[PDB]
């Protein structure tokens, strides 16, 4: 569904080295700007400076600058505002996308765990305040202004900022991985100590981050459970449930990643670890690498193939492949499916009898099983009579009970047909 | 009857995996672990033990071991193909190349083919998959499938292991360094090849 | 939106069932019968068609469970007769596409009670073609034969438009079923299949009876290997401690 | 290592508790008999909480048991579980097996169902106190909650043009009462859910399609005759 | 038996539990002479 | 294993098939990773034996459009309240002059 | 530690070649006097030694020793192809009673070729060479080459002993009964072996 949403939206963000450079330059100028406003007269000069320091001249400065600014504006990187008085008669501003790109690199990637600590403190305070207010349980408007508007946006923003810190740790662990790789490329053997130190400090950073996360998650989970308990203080608080719902997983998710990263890192470390004793200790001087490359480039001139004892691994009798039970089976194909009204062989007459006894129920009429059985069985032959009697009894007895049963006087075996059939029954009286 | 350490090694629970898979042409490395993790402990004992079958467990300066049968080998001999050595050398470069360490040893057949075609010559290479090929993309696909099949056969012979859930992704043994037998030293590749055939390690096909 | 619907279930050469077809209701289909009427056999045949993973299938019935219901063979081999047999389901997709999924089962030879299972699927089959007729050939007077997979492929290929596919793996079977909106979850992993089978087998038994309460933990709580690795680390440390002590 | 095992077990238990209390939400007021609502309760079992505490903080204090060459690791765990919390003392099922069970974190949790039975409030849905149809409805509710989660998760991947087929089972439907069966039917159709239900007696005559099966012995083999049924008598 | 076996022969007693005036009760209709 | 399916769904709803789904998905994921949009983490147990995560750049691009963009001025009001409180607290502490 | 007698057996100077042939898959019948006697003496230990490879050292009722690979065989298995299976049954059928009236234990590739062509169905012969072929001389030559290849493959397994010349004449060892059905008292070898070949 969102696929067509995007398809018909039609959007795109991209950045050559010169364009991305111009972007950081505009961002820095804005950070230096008196009123944050950027006139096109300054954009043109910034573009000229960046191209100058990049030393390319395809066409005039004006045309290239025009194309670049138009590209970033259309790429949802700049917002343009016509203003006749402005220098160049226009003003420009960074769009949020451009802001998030410029800051991703420039704004300090504050991996410092103290940022995490202060964020956790803020989250604990705000979460306790919101849980307290939810427990206060004001009216619907108070419920909203205390548990959706402050809670929703505040907790969302700070969860996203905590995840931003996690993502900064992610980018930093990636960075140290590529840096270890590159350092191995330049120092080879001499990089072992540096790589090991980097692994140690990264492990320490991850451990401290995990400790900082676990330091508040449990209590924050208790706070969320408190909010869940309080949420039943108003029926319309279903939306709050969704937040009370969602924020739990996010929290767990954070904690999950808090551990997962280490689980990955400690694994990756071992790979790096093994690498040092599986790549360099055997290629201390790196000569094997270049010689292998050259031999690959020129293999056929040294035509050789390795000799092994691989003549036979273990030759053996072949299986009795796919030999299965079978008989070319045949069978009497089912005919047209017959139908019967739920064992109508008994249930037509079950309906008949349940009606003929529902009458006794409806009039609360005393029911003598002996007399009713005797009157009834005459309608059916002897071999069916037993099948009849059960069906009748299973109906008659459910209707009330016999009062004489509690008089202490046993009922007699009244005959109900020929051939000797008998029934012991007190007259049903109490329905 | 036997030295204490050799009987110890033969008594190790891992020993049967080692012996059997080495007889089956599998080779020793970081992967193929069950045949390596303790053979590092008894390399000399296993070598002198294997000499009885007129075969040698050979270690280069690299940490990998692999089996080589003599001319009088009791276990019969066989060899691999050129494309097998090719994929093997590419795998060895991957194993050594620290740049792909972030791969953590896991690599995909497409990465392997990309690296192979980048380092090697496409047409002169393809001459051997099919003699008549002259740059037909059908022969290029044939070569890619042959690379896949050679990777499978190398898996059978202890150079690579498919992941339990993925036959397209794989992890590499240090036995891959076997393929660098002509580059494990600074001497000429041809004279080293002569020393391998002398030690029966390699022969031209 | 019109949710897809199961139409009918065909059990061929099953224990007590030769070519039976039950037309499934849109909402509720009911089976009745006294002792040993074989209802559990029908449910087992359906679920086997749905999840042909022989390992997961282990049908202790809801009541009178265990082997005596005919399940020392996991309730598959002995619940079948000898030879070729079928379990097939027609489904009308929410896109309103008829598709007959199915599995060919065969009793494996020897004293063993294993079953050879082969998944397959058919699309474009005319709505009129009943699977019972499709899966059987009328040989002899009024006592039709059942035809193996190769004959079924021949017969279907001889029919225009219909496309018959066999899955080398149950994973692609379920992937195709899901792509046709037959499965709510993409059982990409055998674990997904395991939890799916847990849910269907619990529903089969129904309620919080002893088995359901016992396995509720498995049904709801996923397995975690972290606990296992931690326990194994403890075990290794304990072993090495004992070694040092001695 | 013992402290780490205890910590990871506790973290897993807490995460699962959060997840289950999470999944509990989103339940409509089912009307199975007197049961007017369903909910899931997850808690740590005290017998295993004490064991976890001993492992985390008092591992060394029973190292004598652990270094016992006579005891395997699972047997050592079982014997420790016998020492503390001796009301669970049990050795007829082998200590190895009970220790192995103890090597499952999930067992450590009590995982039960509460039902809003009438106006009595949420009561533990014990089978000895609930009408069996009510218990069957509770189990069906749990199953449908699970499958609802399954469908909702895959909602993104699947195009809305397809609404996935829904089909569950229920053997021995004769356990249920008419109220429970009607509540099951209304819930299933509200959820566009298909059902296959079995009972000795036809407990669903007025709803859905119905078949009856009869098994006959014939020349040393068996046949099943299937007969249709129709909505009256 | 729970009535799922109840053959023709012998004194067949129909036990049906009911509450009579709050007293737990089981009414018993007898049948015989059949078969 | 989920990224591949998501790519398949988006291309399906875009209806383009230059090559196999696998190759195109591989190229796309590699492009975003190299373009500092995704972070990859090898994990043999994971489905497809790998895991992926959004990088902060990708986060800032995705949220630029899909965040509520909360133009609601109440967000501004609560932010102003927070700023006033924090600024007074910091000015107070500076006046304390430790 | 290791059982002392197992150490004695494995240190035995006959251990290397016997072990190598066993890894190959070659059977050891009564004809291999030294190998057979060594196996009889040290079976109690060699069975454990090979089961450590998850391979069973089975002495057949015929007395010949061979390595039965389990499913978990630590020595990855190779198997006798379909043509190998039917040529092996034809070899047993060339070793059973009737051959005494025709070849007296010394057979030639012509005998096996004729028996294969006359007894085996044309359908399976085409399956061996190709389904589209039909009796052509070139297809017969390919089938004969495959017959020679499988004959040598059986030779590697000690199931056929070649007469020492390039000519393809040979004798068949008792171990060939692994191909054929187990003989019962009163059963016609021809009938059972033909039923299995059919």
């Amino acid at each position: 569904e969102l696929v067509s949403w995007a398809r018909k939206n039609d959007f795109s963000i991209s950045l050559p080295v010169e364009r991305l450079a111009f972007l950081m330059a505009i961002a820095v100028l804005n950070s230096e700007r008196l009123d944050g406003e950027m006139s096109e007269g300054e954009l043109i000069d910034a573009f000229r400076e960046v191209c100058k320091g990049f030393e390319q001249t395809a066409e005039s400065v004006a045309v290239r600058a025009n194309n670049a600014i138009n590209d970033m504006v259309r790429q949802k990187l700049l917002n343009r505002f016509t203003s006749e008085l402005a220098d160049g008669n226009a003003i420009y501003r960074l769009t949020p996308l451009g802001i998030s790109i410029s800051d991703y690199y420039i704004r300090q990637r504050e991996f410092s765990t103290l940022r995490l600590s202060m964020q956790l403190s803020i989250v604990a305070n705000e979460l306790h305040r919101a849980a307290e207010a939810a427990e206060e349980g004001g009216d619907e408007f108070h419920w909203h202004r205390n548990v959706f508007a402050p809670l929703k946006y505040s907790v969302a923003e700070i969860f996203d900022s905590i995840d931003m810190s996690q993502r900064l740790m992610d980018e930093q662990q990636n960075f140290v991985k590529e840096d270890i790789a590159a350092l191995l490329n330049q120092d080879w053997q001499a990089a072992i100590a540096n790589c090991e130190q980097l692994l140690s400090e990264t492990s320490g950073t991850l451990r401290e981050l995990q400790d900082t996360l676990e330091a508040a998650g449990d209590k924050l989970q208790a706070n969320l459970l408190r909010i869940q308990d309080a949420n039943m203080g108003s029926g319309g608080s279903e939306l709050v449930d969704k937040l009370v719902f969602d924020l739990q997983s996010k929290l767990d998710r954070i904690i999950s990643w808090g551990q997962q990263a280490i689980d990955l890192w400690i694994g990756y470390d071992r790979h790096v670890h093994k690498f040092i004793r599986t790549a360099i200790d055997m290629d201390k001087n790196r000569i094997f690498s270049q010689r292998l490359r050259q031999s690959v480039q020129h293999y056929f001139d040294n035509p050789w193939t390795l000799t092994v004892a691989n003549a036979e691994r273990l030759l053996d009798m072949r299986d009795e492949e796919l030999a299965l039970r079978n008989e070319e089976v045949t069978g009497e194909l089912p005919l047209e499916l017959e139908y019967e009204e739920f064992s109508e062989i008994n249930d037509q007459l079950a309906a008949m009898i349940e009606k003929a006894l529902l009458v006794y129920q409806q009039e609360q009429r005393p029911l003598d099983l002996g007399a009713v059985l005797r009157d009834y069985l005459a309608q059916h032959p002897l071999p069916r009579h037993f099948d009849v009697a059960r069906i009748l009894v299973d109906q008659a007895v459910r209707l009330g009970v016999a009062e004489a049963d509690f008089s202490g006087l046993p009922a007699e075996w009244l005959a109900i047909n020929d051939y000797g059939a008998k029934v012991q029954a007190h007259v049903i009286d109490t329905y | 009857f036997m030295p204490v350490k050799l009987a110890q090694a033969l008594a190790n629970s891992l020993f049967p995996e080692l012996d059997s898979q080495l007889r089956a042409g599998r080779h020793i490395g970081i992967d193929d672990l069950d045949n390596h993790a303790f053979l590092m402990d008894f390399q000399e004992q296993l070598e002198e033990f294997y000499a009885r079958y007129n075969v040698e467990l050979i270690r280069a300066p690299e940490g990998f071991f692999y089996l080589r049968p003599r001319s009088t080998t009791l276990i019969p001999r066989s060899v691999l193909s050129e494309l097998d050595m090719m994929v093997g050398k590419i795998l060895c470069y991957l194993y050594l190349s620290p740049e792909r360490l972030a791969n953590q040893g896991i690599f995909t057949s497409q990465e392997l083919y990309e690296e192979l075609i980048s380092l090697a010559d496409e047409g002169k290479l393809m001459k051997f998959v099919n003699q008549r090929s002259s740059g037909s993309d059908l022969d290029k696909q044939k070569l890619q499938e042959k690379v896949r099949t050679t990777l499978n056969r190398l898996r059978r012979l202890g150079m690579v292991y498919f992941l339990p859930n993925n036959n397209n992704k794989f992890t590499i043994t240090e036995a891959v360094f076997r393929f660098g037998a002509d580059v494990r030293s600074g001497d000429d590749p041809r004279e080293i090849q002569l020393r391998m055939i002398r030690d029966g390690e390699a022969m031209p096909v | 939106i019109e949710r897809g619907k199961f139409r009918s279930l065909t059990l061929v050469n099953w224990n007590g069932f030769f070519a039976r077809t039950f037309d499934l209701d849109e909402l509720v289909t009911t089976l009745s019968g006294g002792n040993g009427a074989g209802k559990s056999t029908t449910m087992a045949a359906f679920v086997t068609a749905l999840i042909p993973d022989l390992t997961l299938l282990h049908f202790r019935n809801t009541t009178e469970a265990g082997a005596t219901s005919g399940s020392r063979d996991k309730g598959l081999h002995g619940k079948l007769r000898a030879g070729v047999c079928y379990s097939t389901l027609d489904v009308i997709n929410s896109r309103h596409q008829r598709v007959v999924v199915g599995v060919r089962l065969q009793q494996v030879a020897g004293r063993d009670r294993k079953v050879d299972i082969k998944p397959f699927m058919i699309q474009g089959l005319p709505t009129a073609i009943q699977p019972t007729q499709l899966l059987t050939e009328n040989v002899g007077e009024r006592q039709a034969r059942v035809l193996p997979l190769n004959e079924l492929k021949d017969r279907l290929d001889e029919m225009e438009g219909v496309q018959f596919k066999q899955f080398n793996s149950i994973t692609d079977y379920h992937a195709q079923m899901f792509d046709l909106g037959v499965i709510p979850k993409r059982l990409r992993s055998a674990s997904d299949r395991s939890k799916f089978y847990r849910l269907i087998e619990a529903s089969l038994y129904g309620g919080i009876s002893s088995a359901i309460t016992r396995s509720l933990r498995d049904y709801l709580l996923p397995e975690n290997s972290g606990v296992r690795k931690a326990f194994q680390d403890m075990e290794a440390a304990l072993r090495e401690n004992r070694i040092t002590l001695e | 290592s013992s402290k780490s095992v205890a910590n990871i077990i506790r973290k897993t238990i807490q995460r699962e508790q959060n997840r289950i209390r999470m999944l509990n939400q989103g339940l409509q007021a089912v009307s199975f008999g007197q049961v007017r609502g369903v909910r899931l309760n997850v808690n740590v079992r005290e017998s295993h909480a004490i064991l976890l505490d001993v492992l985390s903080e008092q591992q060394e204090q029973h190292q004598d048991l652990f270094n016992s060459q006579r005891l395997t690791f699972s047997e050592a765990m079982a014997k420790l579980y016998q020492r503390l919390n001796p009301q669970v003392d049990m050795g007829q099922r082998l200590p190895q097996t009970i220790g192995e069970e103890l090597l499952d974190y999930r067992n450590y949790l009590e995982l039960d169902v509460e039902v809003n039975r009438g106006s009595d409030g949420w009561l533990k849905a014990e089978s000895g106190a609930l009408s069996t149809g009510e218990a069957i409805g509770t189990g069906m509710s749990i199953l449908v909650m699970v499958v609802q989660s399954w469908e909702e998760e895959s909602r993104r991947l699947r195009g809305k043009d397809i609404s996935p087929c829904r089909l569950l089972f229920l053997d021995q439907a004769a356990r249920l009462d008419a109220k429970s069966i009607a509540t099951l039917f209304e819930l299933c159709e509200r959820l566009q859910m298909q059902l296959i239900i079995a009972a000795p007696e036809n407990i669903s005559p007025e709803k859905g399609t119905t078949y009856k099966l009869v098994r006959k012995v014939f020349k040393n083999h068996e046949h099943v005759h299937v007969v249709g049924l129709r909505g009256f008598g």
